[PDB]
């Protein structure tokens, strides 16, 4: 199951 | 034995073809388990391998928005690394994401990653101590001062250590008659001629998993490093892998020459000579 | 931007047999950028219906990808994989050698 991201 | 989850994620630009593509797939160790594409016609995160399919409507919808709300993460990740670097409105750019979490034999998590890369070289990685960050120049020093701001770190710290090995280990389970099980290499030897004083050995491995494998050639017990052509392990396409690799040698000294295999479905290491 | 240009192995899944059905491959791979065009070719003709695997890539960032389909191969029959990339002027054609 994946985790969330975030912007660069 | 040791086992590992991954998500790899590429994000696209293409300016004049529309926003940029995002594509996320997941593996645990060589086996792809799930896709997303924003690309698709409708997009949502399909399963790749049987053991998946059991998961239920609800981990679907929730991956689906993962990797939605990402894509939409991303066209913003790539409008800033543009703006870092300088660059044109005009070109084509590309941001890869891995991540994820390795165990130990005992199933304890020996250490976590998450990596991102500009173009296809390193651009920001998350330390072994899941806590700092390791910058590949002052571009992504941007992106570290943002990133250690918002306590991104200890996000991630939190995801691997968590759901990330408890996922894993269900995955595990519920595949277990495949993810832990070794296919070992059925291997051969075979003879080419090439002129009226050398000729080819080429040491062969196939049907294998995991891909992991040691293939190598020995004359007289000594490796034959620089004289050996060893082609990438390759996909099979039924979930098993292949591998050869050949020497050129005088004709008549073919017994000299011993290929060796190591292979985790492999109790010891094998030893082949070519049989006429 | 620096790029790779792709490795090209073309086989088969099994062992090649005359007449008898299996499954031509060609993996590309190590390269950069993503975007790459591979056919598979029977006699210099591409083949329609050639499947592909999901986008991917390598502890280095390069990619890779597995194109496939089903093939019986024979005596005479000539199989194939061009690919074109960014990194190439002009496509490069591997033929398949069953002893590779």
């Amino acid at each position: 199951f994946p985790t969330k991201d975030v912007a660069l | 034995g040791s086992h590992s989850m991954r998500y790899f994620y590429t994000a696209m630009s293409r300016p004049g073809r529309g926003e940029p593509r995002f594509i996320a797939v997941g593996y645990v160790d060589d086996t792809q388990f799930v896709r997303f594409d924003s690309d698709a016609a409708s997009p949502r995160t399909e399963p790749r391998a049987p053991w998946i399919e059991q998961e239920g409507p609800e981990y679907w919808d929730r991956n689906t928005q993962i990797f939605k709300t990402n894509t939409q993460t991303y066209r913003e990740s790539l409008r800033n690394l543009r703006g870092y670097y300088n660059q044109s409105e005009a070109g084509s750019h590309i941001i890869q994401r891995m991540y994820g979490c390795d165990l130990g034999p005992d199933g304890r998590l020996l250490r976590g990653h998450d990596q991102s890369a500009y173009d296809g070289k390193d651009y920001i990685a998350l330390n072994e101590d899941l806590s700092s960050w390791t910058a590949a120049d002052t571009a992504a020093q941007i992106t570290q001062r943002k990133w250690e701001a918002a306590r991104v770190a200890e996000q991630r710290r939190a995801y691997l250590e968590g759901l990330c090995v408890e996922w894993l280990r269900r995955y595990l389970e519920n595949g277990k008659e495949t993810l832990q099980r070794a296919d070992p290499p059925k291997t051969h030897v075979t003879h080419h001629p090439v002129s009226d004083h050398e000729a080819t050995l080429r040491c062969w491995a196939l049907g294998f998993y995991p891909a992991e494998i040691t293939l190598t050639w020995q004359r007289d017990g000594e490796d034959q490093t620089q004289d050996t052509e060893l082609v990438e392990t390759r996909p099979a396409g039924d979930r098993t892998f292949q591998k050869w690799a050949a020497v050129v040698v005088p004709s008549g000294e073919e017994q000299r020459y011993t290929c060796h295999v190591q292979h985790e479905g492999l109790p010891k290491p094998l030893t082949l000579r070519w049989e006429p | 931007m620096i790029q790779r240009t792709p490795k090209i192995q073309v086989y088969s899944r099994h062992p090649a047999e005359n007449g008898k059905s299996n499954f031509l491959n060609c993996y590309v791979s190590g390269f950069h950028p993503s975007d790459i065009e591979v056919d598979l070719l029977k006699n210099g003709e591409r083949i329609e219906k050639v499947e592909h695997s999901d986008l991917s890539f390598s502890k280095d960032w390069s990619f890779y990808l597995l194109y496939y389909t089903e093939f019986t191969p024979t005596e005479k029959d000539e199989y194939a994989c061009r690919v074109n990339h960014v990194t190439l002027s002009q496509p490069k054609i591997v033929k398949w050698d069953r002893d590779m």
